[PDB]
């Protein structure tokens, strides 16, 4: 369950 | 199939309600599923309301057609011309930030049109609906984030969503149905 982060 | 991704907007709203609190990937999936479900419910019921009671509306379409009926040929040609120039100049001459919204008023629009909920869409309908999705998201993330701090973690996990939504009467009624 990784943490969410913005992307491109 | 797959529905749209609101994840980045859930993240912005999250950073406003609880800036130093993170969110997990599964929990973000839950939030996106909520935002979608509410979009289909409000857009669906609003679509039923639209198809049920229809109101007469003058638009550039009917004005153009009427002009093409009444005026003789070269007249109607140049008048249709000047009319179209006027409306395109009126158009070509920020929406979410205008309303002060993190949610994409532009995307909610292209979705309301994409979903075939209605033949036409007004303006302020994406503003109203985007504002409502933003508010509901904000509440769910505020409660779930408070649950994240009182459970002494640094991020929101799907359990925190279950806790926040189950222990809120109105949110439990909403997202239980």
């Amino acid at each position: 369950d990784p943490s969410w982060h913005p992307s491109d | 199939s797959r529905k749209e991704s609101y994840s980045i907007y859930v993240y912005k709203v999250l950073k406003q309600v609880h800036p130093d609190t993170g969110i997990s990937s599964k929990a973000m999936g839950i939030m996106n599923s909520f935002v979608n479900d509410i979009f289909e419910r409000i857009a669906g019921e609003a679509s039923r309301l639209a198809h049920y009671n229809k109101r007469s509306t003058i638009t550039s379409r009917e004005i153009q057609t009427a002009v093409r009926l009444l005026l003789p040929g070269e007249l109607a040609k140049h008048a249709v011309s000047e009319g179209t120039k006027a409306v395109t100049k009126y158009t070509s001459a920020t929406r979410s930030s205008r309303a002060g919204l993190q949610f994409p008023v532009g995307r909610v629009h292209r979705l309301l049109r994409k979903g075939n909920y209605s033949e036409r869409v007004g303006a302020g309908a994406p503003v109203y609906l985007a504002a409502v999705l933003e508010y509901l998201t904000a509440e769910i993330l505020e409660l779930a984030g408070n649950a994240a701090r009182d459970n002494k973690k640094t991020r929101i996990i799907p359990r925190h969503l279950q806790l926040a939504i189950r222990n809120d009467e109105e949110l439990n009624k909403l997202l239980g149905r």
